[PDB]
């Protein structure tokens, strides 16, 4: 019993021994006897279209060889190209291409396969002739046409809409057909994300060309020479208020932003006049903060009433009104924590209290607040202000102020009797007033996270922190059908059987009693401190077995959560922090530049408490900009293709072809 | 000065115009102007023969690097001045060091490095079979540990010189092709020198981990040696060589886990343990614990069998290795079925119960006699090397109290009423330690299975990082115990229960013994809060031992717990990619334990010409190198010249081949 | 120039810098190449610091400065080389060793040669002590360990003495302070073993002989802040340390000299702020610090030394996190401060607090729900400190719901960062562990090289040789430069990538 191998398909067709000479000839340079070969081709002994081995005919061999002289000599003699011209565009050689416009997917173009081996040289030569490239459809685009193409091959349609949006997001092609490369590549990485979004099975090669796109950008802005020049790249508007930053800060450009040159700008920018505080030590600085946050309040009401003069000029810098809002918000906390210590007046029986001095500061405090919330409203959008996390938490905890006010207001007009708060209804608006109240205290001060952002040390940490969230909740999931689980379980159990649950100093056997109560018991188990003690799952008239089943439920809840689902969150949170804090910087850097970008606009200057022939000069500069810009990055980057990509065995194929070719003109010649 | 003003501060003599040229024409490749520079270098004119480069670049040297031996060989014909260039040709492996050797400052070489030290550091085989050919010595170092006249002498006269010298001597010594050319028995020579390397690294603190490398050098090669193995009579030629397993035993016992941990070395194992067993891994697993099974009930028959009839196909049954294994496995088993059983009161003396106790004891005399025996046989370096046989040792000791303490209260002696020191209370505390310990000793039977195996390894490896962060938070627990202690000893009160083991917790930092209980039980959080209150209304320093309790339990729970989490990280992935090669190896260990012809009888039971051979085994070890080494030496020469790569210097032998090929062309024409 | 164009000029700043931090240039054309790595190196960290953007250039070229440095160092294939290395001051010193050591060259501190040359004057006249079997070593250091005070009233009386200059090893000085430490924490182990005296005076079989110990520890901190400064001292944390149980125990005396002197009844009946009791509390925490500073002993050790410097590098990042989490206990606190409150009690209890059997007003004040939430990570604080005695399920319902938020948001989220992010943190500073050990190991040993505080802690209280020296340091160095650019062209024309 011996496999006797076979060849199934035949590939290579032998014939004459002049295919093979013509095939060995090609391949070594071998001028004279292809010539000679040709020439009784023209007599009419062989056929051009020789297939070998490979499949490769002369025209391929020749091409791969990288040979423009016996290439033109094929050429003269009529040989068939087939596609010839894309085999020379991938070997990427400036002479065959050219020589050509004197398998591989038939989707694609010349030009298409140009901007897939991104060379720049047969581009600019592929677009001296008039070269139109269809143009693809929306990525909600659902017309007849697009339900027509993919009936027929879904494959196909695919495949080609990747093949054109490859073609696009190029840099060579960016830099020749657009007039400004940094909004097409900001717009072309946001279409490829989001088509890699819509497209899920396509979605490495997309995010690869969004990233590609991005890298582009990045390193076209890592051009610039001068500030001049990237002062006008910074603010030029596509038709002082820097709308492309804003814009690449709005596309999600984190690899633009954390650009040395753009945070340096954004520094300079940032810290205004006070140039000297990057220079100054480290307990000038704190002292410098610490006076501009001390007399805030002084330097608000100095602005409110004279903005031109120098008293106006300090609070406009967007450092020292960032350092005004910070102590503005921690005199904010200082109010709620005073709260507390003014509230000692025998005002705890009081059944709707009369309001405080500290009660009028806050409401006054609120809605400041509330107006610079409306204010951010009208001014950037309603989706983006929902993007992001702190403007979410201050919305809740706006809207739990104006429920505790409200009740407030509400128990004072109608609820003045006075009494002891022991016989008190559990439901009464004033409880509910000063529980919504304790929850907007919760959250303002859990609010003050987000100015850690702005911190070089705590920055970054709390970046990493905030992106390593998603876990949590996709394991949140996960655990919360565990418990219901369990909940169901244990309180199908135990159904059948003063103080009563867990919140108790002897914990009853009544808090699996119900489907919340069991909620509650299993909630405590998680910690594995003895929240909950075990006695709790002894029933109370001595039914050995359904309590060691309780217990034994129990025991495997407890080993499911502690021993294994918290160990597994261990480990997702191991391997989300190492792919994190990879990138970590840029993170930081993009979240400190939207942070900064906040605070640069003058239209939100004062703390909440107290609250054509231009035309055309800007395209000409910005038009001389792009193309310095352009001229500088082609010159970098293909000295980046000499100098950095290493030899591959082609490149050991071509020299040995030139050595033949050398040693057969030597013996041609002796 | 707003300027930085550049000058060369180490200067030198430089070049002439023509001397420049000279070496221009020595870089390119005319070698007719070299021919003619050379001719008028014989007359007095400004160009000499051994002239010198700012770089430090001879005429020789450069014609060297360049890999012109026409070149080198006209500087030689016309008696070039030759300092260390045959250092130079040996280090570049040029092909012109014959023509080095048969011919008749700054240097780039430690003026200890000789032609065949450097040519082993290279390891180029072709140049090291040259020099020992021509005649070369190494010389001999000294012992790791050794205090002669002449070490300290050189010690006080040049520290660094002397390391640098033994060093570059271990590092020619430890070289794959040296061995291969120059040594008897090239396995040994690998196992010795990685012993010695070893040992040299713990000595030498400095240079560890060159002689680390070294040492890991060595082994890799006896393991590419040991590869080179074609037939199985190959490898029990090789293995069982002695100057029965021989070389096996040597390689375990200078710990080479590479050499073992092979797929033909493991085939041979397994072949040796499932001895006469067809078959056996291709089965079934339920199959296979049902036979286990079989075989676990019925080893009181087979080791009757063996003390009645060695001869007999039963009592040679026992002797198959895997069976004496699942034999000596199951009567530990029982062993502790009968521990279990003990397990499940109001005399002094107690006497053993009829049934249960008194078959235990020839277990444990048993297991005395059988560490005596092994402790007798092997040494007591391996004894203490081996972490069971300490647990084991233990175990054995705390029977032996354990009887002690019975003989001693039955020939001396309510339970309610007896003193806390009482020898049967004590009997039976040491008992149920050694017990603890008996049953612990099952985890080193996971080193057979395959699954288990690797992860019991791992986790056995990863102990000595666990004992420093034990002596770490040992110390933290002295200091705050210390601190707690000295705050709250003041007020201690005298109350049946005094300390923190009832439910009314008191006394916690009275004492200190009572103080490191209580810091122990806070990381489970058995320690309540209101052991930090005092009787008097000490608010102040009530609060300040809370705060210390506080500020301990942040430590050794949050940050210490959590930097011991790291770093068993750390080591877990460190040790998780030899996983395979350790578990192997003490996999091999295990088997050769039950390999040898002795101590095949379970521990109950365990009480009751020449020179011609020699010559023969000798020549046939020598045949059966000679083709190993062959092999190795085709399969590195074939390994090294494939994934090398490419540098700068073999593009610029391209370009001065070029340039030599067209300058020769012109000169044709 | 940064007025009228700041990118311009931060690029030319960072050429200059980079031009001049190379290697070849350093090599070429600097009289010193070690002086002018070293400030080189110091500069461009200094400017990193500064310039927040082009950190990671700065940083690199600081790394490159260190670097070249290490592989200067690495030429010297002579003893006699490394000697006249190390000892060049440019005004058996070792000041070159030093000023490595004062601008944080761990790489060329940590080079094998040195090593050995530190070793070397660390076991000063040891024939073949790093040979020597393990046992022996423990037993000869027990040895010295118990004559520590022989051998200082030895170089008391007689320094020229063979057994006074046997103090004068730095291995045998090193021993002998150990050996003082541990005598000293026996010491403060004795004081609480084996009263109602409002104005307890010290006894005299512990007490009155911690005293001498407390003014030559004071003494010994007074000596090592003059010679060399505050800003080395501040930046080392056992100094930190140090100086805070040095100040621990000068206010325990103080207090005791003033409950002497004044307040001069049974113990029950003292207040709660009486002078002795604050006394015997700062002596307990003092008696923590000082035991507490056993582990800057583990660095001499070659086991415990990278584990103890690895945790001295996590422990930044403990107090990064410590910031968060203490931003989230303020939160929390606050807001279950808001809620509870209204419902506190006296109700002649023995009890308010968390710290007793029956636990309660829990978060009655800040200061207790602070303690409250505190103790909520190690589990000490009950479900039922979150109800009221009134009937208000809301309240109750609202509290128990913040505080199982908070618990959730400390153990579950925030320790299991942490230990993700400590678990990333120690898989990336194992990698260079040894050079920072050796580097603390360093200078600990150098800090028993110098002749003066030899003594134990109970027993504390010219133009034609500098020219020679020159013209001798320029030449290792030409032969040290010339090795180092041969070296540099051979690996460099070895580059295994073929562009
Ligand atoms: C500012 C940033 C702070 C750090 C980041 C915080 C992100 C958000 C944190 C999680 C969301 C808040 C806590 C939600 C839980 C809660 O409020 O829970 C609080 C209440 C407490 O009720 P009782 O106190 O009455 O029992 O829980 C219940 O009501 C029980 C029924 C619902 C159970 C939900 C349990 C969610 C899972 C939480 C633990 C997951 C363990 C996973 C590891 C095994
Ligand atoms: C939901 C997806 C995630 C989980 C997927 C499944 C994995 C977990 C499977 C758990 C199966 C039940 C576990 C056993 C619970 C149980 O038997 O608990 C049941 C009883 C408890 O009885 P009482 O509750 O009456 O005391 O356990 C016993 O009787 C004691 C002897 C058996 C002990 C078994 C312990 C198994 C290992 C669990 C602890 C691991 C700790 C490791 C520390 C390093
Ligand atoms: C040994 C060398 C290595 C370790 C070196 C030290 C590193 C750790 C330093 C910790 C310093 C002590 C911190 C305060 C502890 C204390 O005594 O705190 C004790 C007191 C409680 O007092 P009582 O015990 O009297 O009630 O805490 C408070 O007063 C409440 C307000 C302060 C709370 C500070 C909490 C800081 C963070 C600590 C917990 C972090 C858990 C994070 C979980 C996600
Ligand atoms: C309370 C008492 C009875 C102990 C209860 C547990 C034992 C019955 C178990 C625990 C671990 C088990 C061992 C774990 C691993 C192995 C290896 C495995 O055998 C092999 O893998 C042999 C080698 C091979 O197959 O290549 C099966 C037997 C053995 C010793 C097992 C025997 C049965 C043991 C001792
Ligand atoms: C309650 C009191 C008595 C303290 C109890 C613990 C001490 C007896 C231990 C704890 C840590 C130990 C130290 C840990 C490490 C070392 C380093 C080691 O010495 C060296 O490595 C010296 C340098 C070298 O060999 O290169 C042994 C002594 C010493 C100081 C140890 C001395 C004994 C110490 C202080
Ligand atoms: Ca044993
Ligand atoms: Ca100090
Ligand atoms: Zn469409
Ligand atoms: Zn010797």
């Amino acid at each position: 019993e011996v496999m006797a191998l076979k060849d199934v398909r035949e590939v290579k067709e032998e014939n004459t021994l002049n295919e093979k000479l013509f095939l060995l000839a090609c391949d070594k340079g071998d001028y004279y006897m292809v010539k000679k070969i040709l020439e009784e081709n023209s007599s009419g002994d062989l056929n051009i279209n020789c297939v070998d081995v490979l499949g490769r005919n002369a025209v391929t061999i020749t091409i791969e060889n990288e040979n423009l002289d016996i290439l033109q000599l094929l050429l003269d003699y009529g040989c068939q190209s087939a596609d010839a011209l894309l085999v020379a565009i991938d070997s990427e050689v400036v002479g065959a291409v050219d020589i050509l416009l004197n398998s591989t997917t038939m989707d694609v173009a010349p030009v298409i396969l140009a901007a897939h081996r991104n060379n720049y040289e047969i581009l600019t030569m592929l677009l001296k002739q008039d070269v139109s490239l269809p143009k693809p459809h929306a990525v909600g685009c659902e017309c007849t046409l697009c339900s027509a193409k993919n009936k027929k091959d879904s494959l196909r349609h695919s495949r080609f809409r990747l093949d054109i949006y490859r073609c696009l997001a190029s840099p060579a092609l960016i830099m020749l057909t657009e007039e400004d490369p940094i909004l097409r590549a900001f717009e072309l990485s946001a279409d490829l994300k989001e088509l890699s979004l819509v497209e899920v099975e396509f979605r490495n090669d997309y995010e690869e060309l969004a990233r590609q796109c991005k890298m582009f950008a990045k390193d076209l802005l890592a051009q610039a020479r001068n500030s001049r020049e990237l002062e006008v790249i910074l603010n030029h508007t596509s038709s002082m208020n820097l709308s492309r930053l804003k814009l690449a800060i709005k596309y999600n450009q984190k690899e633009f932003v954390s650009q040395s040159n753009c945070q340096q700008f954004l520094n300079t920018v940032w810290f205004g006049q006070m140039s000297g505080y990057r220079r100054k030590p480290t307990c000038k600085k704190i002292m410098t903060v610490l006076t501009v946050g001390i007399f805030w309040p002084v330097l608000s009401l100095c602005y409110l009433i004279a903005p031109k003069s120098q008293f106006g000029r300090i609070i406009h810098t967007p450092f020292m009104k960032f350092i005004i809002h910070g102590a503005s918000y921690f005199t904010f906390l200082l109010l709620l924590n005073l709260y507390s210590l003014v509230y000692n007046e025998d005002k705890k029986n009081t059944m709707g209290p009369a309001l405080e001095r500290i009660d009028y500061l806050l409401i006054l405090w609120i809605i400041g607040m509330i107006w610079s919330d409306i204010k951010r409203l009208w001014y950037e959008g309603l989706e983006d202000f929902l993007e992001e996390s702190r403007n979410q938490l201050s919305f809740v905890m706006n809207s739990l102020y104006l429920a505790t006010f409200a009740l407030k207001v509400v128990a004072h007009n109608k609820f003045h009797d006075f009494a002891d708060r022991k016989d008190w209804d559990a439901f009464h608006p004033t409880l509910v007033a000063e529980g919504l109240f304790a929850f907007a205290n919760v959250l303002s001060y859990l609010r003050l996270f987000f100015m850690y952002t702005t911190s070089s040390i705590l920055g970054p940490l709390q970046i990493s922190m905030g992106q390593m969230l998603q876990d949590f909740g996709k394991f949140l999931g996960m655990f919360l059908l565990v418990l219901f689980s369990f909940t169901i379980g244990l309180t199908q159990l135990y159904d059948k059987g003063d103080c009563v649950g867990i919140f108790c100093e002897q914990q009853s056997n009544d808090t699996f009693h119900s489907f919340i109560g069991t909620c509650f018991a299993l909630f405590w188990y998680i910690f594995s401190l003895a929240h909950v003690a075990i006695f709790v799952t002894r029933f109370s008239y001595g039914e050995e077995l359904q309590s060691f089943v309780g217990a034994v439920i129990v025991g495997t809840y407890n080993v499911v959560v502690v021993i294994v689902l918290t160990k597994l969150l261990v480990a997702m949170l191991h391997k989300s922090f190492q792919l994190i804090a990879n990138h970590e910087d840029k993170e930081w850097k993009f979240a400190r530049a939207k942070l900064w970008l906040s605070y640069f606009d003058d239209k939100c200057t004062l703390p909440p408490p107290f609250n054509r022939n231009l035309k055309q000069k800007r395209d000409e500069n910005y038009q001389k900009v792009m193309c310095c810009l352009v001229h500088r990055y082609l010159t970098s980057m293909r000295q980046k293709m000499q100098s950095t990509d290493q030899a591959t065995v082609e490149n050991l194929n071509e020299l040995r072809q030139d050595l033949s070719k050398f040693r057969n003109e030597i013996r041609d010649l002796l | 000065r707003d300027r930085i003003p550049l000058r060369i501060v180490r200067a030198e003599s430089e070049l002439s115009p023509s001397e420049k040229a000279y070496l221009n024409a020595v870089e390119k490749g005319d070698y007719a102007s070299v021919k003619k520079s050379l001719e008028e270098a014989e007359i007095y004119f400004k160009i000499n023969i051994n002239c010198i480069d700012p770089l430090g670049r001879t005429a020789l040297l450069i014609a060297i690097e360049n890999e012109n031996l026409e070149l080198i060989e006209l500087l030689l014909s016309f008696n070039v001045y030759v300092g260390d260039a045959l250092l130079h040709a040996i280090r570049k492996e040029v092909v012109g060091a014959v023509e080095l050797l048969l011919n008749h400052q700054f240097s780039e070489f430690t003026p200890d490095i000789t032609p065949i030290i450097l040519a082993a550091h290279t390891n180029n085989y072709e140049i090291i079979k040259l020099l020992v050919q021509k005649g070369v010595s190494v010389p001999r170092p000294h012992e790791v540990r050794c205090n002669c006249v002449e070490c300290v002498s050189s010690s006080d006269v040049d520290s660094l010189r002397h390391s640098r010298s033994r060093l570059n001597i271990y590092k020619a010594l430890a070289s794959p092709s040296l061995i291969a050319l120059s040594s008897e028995d090239p396995f040994l020579t690998a196992f010795q020198l990685s012993w010695e390397l070893q040992e040299l690294s713990k000595v030498e603190n400095e240079f560890k981990s060159e002689y680390e490398e070294l040492s890991r050098q060595c082994k890799q090669f006896a393991k590419d040696l040991l590869d080179q193995t074609r037939s199985s009579r190959e490898l029990e030629i090789i293995l069982n060589y002695r100057d029965d397993l021989a070389r096996l035993k040597l390689a375990i016992k200078y710990r080479q886990k590479e050499f073992v941990a092979q797929p033909n070395c493991q085939q041979l194992l397994a072949s040796r343990w499932y001895d006469e067993f067809p078959g056996w891994r291709r089965r079934h697993w339920a199959v296979k614990m049902v036979t286990c099974f079989i075989i676990g009930l019925l080893f009181p028959v087979f080791s009757v069998c063996y003390l009645i009839a060695p001869k007999s196909p039963l009592g040679l049954f026992i002797r198959k290795p895997f069976i004496k294994f699942i034999c000596h496995t199951a009567s530990y088993l029982t062993f502790l079925f009968l521990l279990l059983l003990a397990s499940q009161d109001l005399n002094r003396q107690g006497p053993p119960p009829t049934i249960v106790e008194w078959m235990i004891l020839p277990w444990v005399l048993g297991f005395i006699w059988g560490e005596i025996k092994q402790m007798w046989d092997g040494g007591l370096q391996d004894y203490i090397h081996d972490w069971w046989n300490l647990m084991d040792f233990v175990m054995n000791s705390l029977y032996l109290a354990t009887i002690s303490l019975k003989i001693v209260a039955f020939v001396k002696y309510p339970r309610e009423s007896w003193d806390m020191w009482h020898p049967t209370l004590v009997a039976e505390a040491l008992f149920a330690i050694a017990n603890i310990f008996s049953s612990l000793r099952l985890i080193s039977l996971f080193t057979a299975n395959s699954h288990l195996g690797p992860l019991q390894i791992s986790l056995g490896r990863m102990l000595l990082d666990i004992l420093k962060f034990l002596f770490i938070y040992c110390l933290v627990l002295l200091a705050f115990a210390n601190g707690l202690n000295q705050l709250y000893f003041y007020y201690e009160e005298t109350l049946t229960c005094k300390g923190i083991r009832c439910e009314k917790q008191n006394n916690a930092f009275s004492t200190l013994f009572e103080t490191l209980q209580s810091l122990f039980w806070s990381i489970f959080g058995l320690i309540n809060l209101y052991v930090t209150n005092v009787k008097a209304q000490h608010e102040f320093t009530e609060f300040v031992g809370a705060t210390m309790f506080g500020t301990y339990n942040v430590i050794s729970l949050v940050v210490l717990l959590n930097m011991l989490i790291a770093m068993m990280n750390n080591s877990y992935q460190l040790i998780a990619d030899h996983a395979d090669i350790e578990w192997k190896f003490a996999r091999t260990k295990l088997w050769m334990s039950y390999f040898e012809e002795g101590g095949t009888l379970p521990t109950p039971f365990n009480v009751i010409r020449r020179a011609a051979d020699n010559l023969r085994r000798h020549h046939q070890y020598q045949e059966v190198m000679r083709n190993l080494v062959k092999r190795y030496v085709a399969a590195m020469i074939r390994d090294a010249k494939t994934e090398e790569g490419l540098t700068e210097e073999n593009f610029k032998e391209l370009k001065q081949d070029i340039s030599s090929f067209r300058f020769e062309v012109l000169g044709l024409l | 120039s940064s007025d009228v164009d700041s990118l311009r000029h931060s690029r030319s700043r960072l050429n200059i810098y980079k031009a001049l931090a190379s290697p070849s240039l350093i090599a070429l054309s600097s009289e010193d190449p070690f002086l002018t790595a070293f400030q080189l190196s110091w500069e461009l960290q200094e400017l990193s610091k500064v310039e927040n953007e082009f950190k990671s250039e700065y940083e690199e070229l600081s790394r490159q400065c260190k670097q070249f440095a290490k592989d200067l160092l690495d030429q010297t294939r002579s003893s006699r080389e490394l000697e006249i290395i190390l000892n060049y001051r440019d005004d058996n010193d070792l000041a070159r060793l030093k000023l490595a050591i004062k601008y944080r060259q761990k790489e060329f501190v940590a080079q094998p040669n040195c090593q050995q040359l530190l070793a070397s004057r660390w076991y000063d006249e040891f024939p073949g002590w790093r040979r020597r079997h393990w046992a022996v070593k423990m037993v000869t250091c027990f040895i010295i360990g118990l004559l520590f005070p022989v051998f200082s009233v030895c170089y008391l009386i007689a320094p020229k003495s063979p057994l006074g200059l046997f103090i004068r090893k730095p291995f045998i000085k090193f021993i002998c302070h150990t050996a003082s430490y541990l005598t000293f924490l026996f010491l403060l182990l004795l004081a609480s073993q084996h009263d109602l005296n409002r104005q307890g005076p010290p006894p005299t079989i512990v007490e009155w002989m911690i005293l001498p110990w407390v003014l030559g520890f004071i003494w010994g901190e007074i000596k090592q802040m003059w010679d060399g400064g505050l800003q080395d001292y501040i930046h080392d944390w056992w100094n930190l340390m140090d100086f805070v149980m040095n100040s621990l125990y000068l206010a325990t005396i103080s207090l005791k000299i003033v409950a002497f002197v004044k307040y001069s009844n049974p113990r029950e009946s003292w207040d709660m702020w009486h002078p002795t009791l604050v006394a015997e509390a700062l002596f307990a925490i003092a008696n923590i610090f000082s035991s507490l500073r056993l582990i800057s002993l583990f660095t001499a050790n070659s086991h415990l030394g990278p584990l103890q410097i690895s945790l001295g590098r996590m422990l930044l990042d403990i107090l990064k996190f410590l910031f968060i989490y203490c931003l989230v206990l303020l939160a929390f606190a606050n807001g279950l401060n808001q809620l509870y409150f209204y419902y506190e009690e006296t109700k002649g209890l023995t009890c308010k607090g968390i710290r007793c059997e029956k636990q309660n007003n829990a978060f009655s004040t800040l200061f207790e729900t602070l303690q409250s939430l505190f103790w909520s990570i190690f589990g000490l604080i009950n479900l039922y400190v979150t109800n009221v005695k009134a009937q208000h399920e809301f309240t109750e319902f609202v509290g128990a719901t913040m505080f199982g938020t908070y618990n959730v948001i400390s153990l579950v989220v925030l320790l299991n960062m942490l230990i993700a992010m400590m678990n990333n943190s120690y898989q990336l500073i194992a990698d260079h562990a040894d050079i920072e050990w050796k580097f603390a190991r360093t200078k600990l040993w150098m800090s028993y090289f110098e002749e003066g505080g030899t003594l134990p802690t109970p027993f504390n209280v010219r133009a034609a040789d500098n020219l020679r020296r020159h013209h001798q340091y320029q030449e290792v160095m030409r032969n040290l430069v010339k090795r180092y650019v041969a070296a540099m062209i051979r690996d460099a024309k070895t580059e295994e990538g073929l562009t």
